[PDB]
């Protein structure tokens, strides 16, 4: 942004804006588990399949 | 208030009762039909008698899904009702105000979307013994409206420990939760006299379903074994493991392979695999299917089919006995439930005053049976020439033709 009002219109002093930047990497996140194909079918109680 | 007299508070109508029970909406059916044995079925039924309706409801859902004959019968029975025309009539010798109330209710039901879905959801109580449909109440200014009808699974409820005929929500507490007034349309058709747990038709139909399932599975297994014979190879002492494996593979592939050679010291014996017929299995399946047909739709048209044969009185012959009785019973029970649950809140919220409960309008289904126009049209002229003064109202009502306006 712009700085304070100075105290001299005689011999005015120029200024510049500062360009700021922020860099961030969006790396992935994961998590998983292994299960057997027969066991999910060989489970009549409803558990092992709410996975 | 409601028909039962329980105090009614409009504050609780803004939100559904089950909204504060987000746990229920995340549940999945346990599918108790898979791996079901007669002992397991008996335990399920007995536990349901004691207030554990979750397992019974899930079993009934699986039974409906896994049996094509039972599903077809139930769907036909329900579609019979879904196709009936309906009307709202004012009470006996109603006054002008009552007639206006009935007319307004009729107009409101006509313009209420989702009525057919509501009827279909309610008819599930025929097989499950009880169906609960949650109401969404909204205000379009000064008049309450049912925003939508939500059918909640029967597995979401239980029995009151202090009352075996009163249902309650499953809120993790031993006593459950009482049903909110004006928040549900509970349909509980009564095929047999008893408690709510024992009142379902699927309770009657469970055993034939299990018989048919066992017969079909056994037949499928026997068809799998059918074909080639079991053949056993024998080897002498001093046969090494590699030769044993070679003999085993030869025997395993011998059925598919037309020819093979073995040493004279070995031997292969072809033994009977499975010799019989499908007659016992099919007999059991037919018995179970006939039982299901009789229990669902009557033993005059479905199981012991009425056969063909037309005629003017053929409609009456096919319908009046069995089919008309069942249709009228189901329609009357559904109409009573609707008049009790949906018509009354609309009358007592959307209109001024406190009309007496006995004078509430009643929803009526059109059970009129098509009458032979030709025979009766032949008959009238003789009677009128004789001198009888038959009213025109009876004719117009019975023929289905409307009175001139």
């Amino acid at each position: 942004q712009f700085p304070k009002l100075r105290e001299w219109i005689g011999q005015r002093v120029i200024k510049d804006m500062a360009a700021q930047g922020y860099q961030i990497t969006n790396k992935l996140f994961e998590s998983t588990v292994g299960v057997k194909r027969t066991d999910i079918e060989d489970d009549n109680l409803g558990v092992y399949g709410p996975l | 208030v409601d028909v039962y007299g329980n105090p009614i508070r409009t504050q609780q109508l803004r939100e559904p009762q089950t909204s504060r029970l987000a746990g229920l909406a995340k549940e999945f059916a346990q599918h108790p039909a898979k791996g079901l044995t007669p002992a397991k079925l008996a335990r399920i039924l007995v536990e349901a008698e004691q207030g554990n309706l979750q397992a019974q409801a899930e079993l009934f859902m699986d039974m409906e899904e896994r049996d094509a004959h039972l599903f077809a019968e139930m769907s036909k029975r329900k579609r019979a009702i879904l196709g009936l025309d309906w009307a709202v009539e004012p009470p006996r010798n109603a006054s002008a105000a009552e007639k206006a109330d009935a007319d307004y209710l009729h107009e409101l039901l006509l313009d209420l979307e989702g009525l057919e879905d509501l009827l279909l959801d309610a008819l599930d109580g025929i097989g499950h013994g009880y169906s609960c449909i949650e109401l969404e109440w909204a205000l379009q200014g000064r008049e309450w409206m049912p925003l939508a009808f939500h059918h909640r699974p029967q597995s979401w409820f239980q029995l009151n420990p202090e009352d075996q005929n009163e249902l309650r929500l499953r809120d993790n507490s031993p006593a459950g939760e009482a049903l909110q007034p004006f928040g549900w349309i509970i349909h509980r058709p009564r095929a047999r006299s008893g408690y709510v747990a024992r009142s379902g038709l699927f309770r009657v139909l469970a055993w034939p379903y299990l018989f048919r399932h066992y017969a079909t599975s056994d037949l499928a297994e026997m068809l799998e074994i059918y074909g080639l014979p079991i053949r056993l190879g024998k080897y002498p002492p001093g046969t090494a493991d590699e030769e044993k494996a070679t003999l085993l593979r030869a025997v395993t592939g011998l059925g598919h392979a037309a020819a093979g050679i073995i040493p004279e010291t070995m031997a292969i014996d072809f033994q009977q695999a499975a010799q019989g017929s499908s007659d016992p299995f099919l007999a059991m399946m037919r018995q179970s299917e006939d039982a299901i047909s009789k229990a669902v739709l009557g033993g005059t048209l479905t199981s012991t089919t009425s056969q063909s044969g037309g005629g003017a009185f053929a409609l009456g012959q096919v319908h009046n006995e069995v089919r008309h009785d069942l249709l009228a019973s189901d329609a009357r029970q559904l109409a009573a439930t609707l008049s009790r649950d949906l018509l009354w809140p609309l009358l007592v919220l959307n209109r001024p005053g406190s009309p007496d409960v006995r004078r509430a309008p009643r929803l009526v289904f059109d059970l009129r049976e098509q009458a032979d126009i030709t025979s009766m049209a032949q008959s009238i002229p003789a009677l009128v020439n004789v001198g009888l003064e038959i009213p025109s109202a009876w004719v117009y009502d019975k023929l289905g033709i409307p009175q001139p306006a």
